[PDB]
């Protein structure tokens, strides 16, 4: 038996003044995870390219908890649909970073990709990335997975570049609104709304303000 | 370069100058056909560099010009850098090549209109407000030439003023201009009258484009 103790109002509220319904509850999902003692605690993926984006690597750092050993890998393979395009496989042990030395508990793995379909809200081109944390002989302990889009978002000269291309913002702040369920969202009305934006020639949302 | 007084005169009226070289090779083909060759840098350099040893002790003259409608040469780069490392003093502007080129230290474009880009191939005339905020961009713009005033004209001036005063980085400009190029000529019973291209014979001519 779970109970949970629910405050409308906390000093949190002095920070969550936004023009909106003002609601209290358990309003989003509740969930129950399973993880392996020696487990992925946490992963960052990052896609690096060249001047014409013909060439790309994907940066992948992993971190672990539990006991260190050294039998214990990582591998992180990049996918096309049912095509694997890249693999990296490495111990754990980062690089020296500084006078006490590294992260035993990390490891950053790089693959190489050549001409990358890249992510847009034009063409949302997307691979897979899963990350397994396994022995030395393949014996699986977990995997976790995200979906990569192949892009890079910098401010040069005064203009904001999404793949060395200027952006316009064609953009709508969304609140996280129902009718009937007040602040609780589902999957049919997120995907109805996103549906609506795009053919209404959006192309950009603001998670106002959450 | 005027006439020696004219600067004796705003200095004790109190009139800020641009001082511009006498270079002008608005005929060419293209503009910058001389002012891009190295065989006329020694006659530009001249003109350019006996105006400076003339006027440079005139608290009037406020900017240096390296002239007119000449398009953007690299004999232009290098004048600009010679009064640059003469006379700290002055900034030195230029219009020919676009009006923002790496020989002016103000964007002086001549005839850009206010809201309304006139976006010609190569040496395009942006709208002023849009100039200034084109990414990289960072001088002031102040019009070597606008609201050409042939005729019945001045139409739309306010429309400068109004950007002028609302825009920090616009500062103003100079109008086309001061005083009608007419001459007089005399009918059979001695009475003046005004004259323009084409009055004396001379041909071809711009008819009263010089008004
Ligand atoms: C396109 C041409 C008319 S050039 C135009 O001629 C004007 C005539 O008064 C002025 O001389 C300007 O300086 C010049 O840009
Ligand atoms: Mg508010
Ligand atoms: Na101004
Ligand atoms: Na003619
Ligand atoms: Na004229």
């Amino acid at each position: 038996r779970l109970a949970v103790m629910v405050l409308r109002w906390s000093d949190g509220s002095y920070l969550e003044d936004q023009d909106m319904w003002r609601m209290s509850g358990i309003f989003r999902d509740v969930s129950l995870l399973h993880k392996p003692t020696t487990q992925i605690s946490d992963f960052h993926v990052a896609t690096r390219f060249n001047d014409d984006f013909s060439r790309a690597v994907l940066e992948a750092e992993v971190q672990m908890c539990g006991e260190l050993r050294d039998y214990l890998r990582v591998t992180v393979s990049l996918w096309q649909g049912e095509t694997q395009v890249a693999s990296g496989t490495a111990p754990f042990g980062g690089e020296i970073i500084d006078e006490r030395g590294g992260y035993a508990d990390r490891v950053t793995l790089r693959l190489n990709v050549e001409n990358p379909k890249l992510w847009s809200a034009e063409i949302p081109n997307l691979y897979r990335a899963v990350v397994e944390l396994h022995t030395a002989d393949g014996t699986l302990i977990e995997a976790e997975a995200c979906d990569v889009g192949f892009r890079e978002v910098r401010i040069e000269n005064g203009l904001l570049l999404l793949n060395g291309k200027p952006l316009l913002i064609r953009g709508v702040n969304r609140h996280e609104h129902h009718p009937l369920h007040g602040q609780v969202m589902d999957e049919q009305t997120m995907v109805q709304d996103i549906l609506l934006m795009k053919q209404n020639n959006f192309n950009a949302v603001r998670c106002s303000h959450y | 370069p005027n006439h020696p007084l004219w600067y004796t005169l705003c200095d004790r009226y109190g009139l800020y100058v641009v001082d511009e070289a006498n270079i002008e090779t608005h005929g060419m083909v293209p503009m910058n056909r001389l002012t891009d060759d190295p065989r006329w840098l020694p006659a530009m350099s001249e003109r350019v560099t006996r105006m400076v040893q003339r006027d440079r002790n005139h608290p009037s003259v406020i900017i240096w010009s390296l002239g007119s409608e000449s398009g953007h040469g690299a004999n232009h780069d290098a004048l600009y850098r010679w009064i640059k490392s003469v006379d700290p003093s002055r900034p030195v502007q230029y219009e020919g090549g676009g009006a923002d080129t790496t020989a002016t230290d103000i964007i002086c474009p001549m005839y850009a209109r206010v809201d309304e880009d006139q976006p010609f191939p190569a040496v395009p005339k942006w709208s002023i407000k849009k100039w200034l905020s084109l990414p990289g961009e960072t001088r002031p713009l102040i019009l070597c030439e606008y609201a050409h005033a042939m005729g019945n004209s001045l139409g739309g001036f306010a429309k400068y003023w109004q950007a002028f005063r609302q825009y920090p980085r616009l500062q103003g400009g100079f109008v086309w201009d001061w005083v009608d190029q007419s001459l007089i000529k005399y009918d059979e019973n001695g009475n003046p009258w005004s004259a323009y291209g084409g009055d004396f014979g001379d041909t071809p001519n711009d008819r009263q484009f010089c008004m």
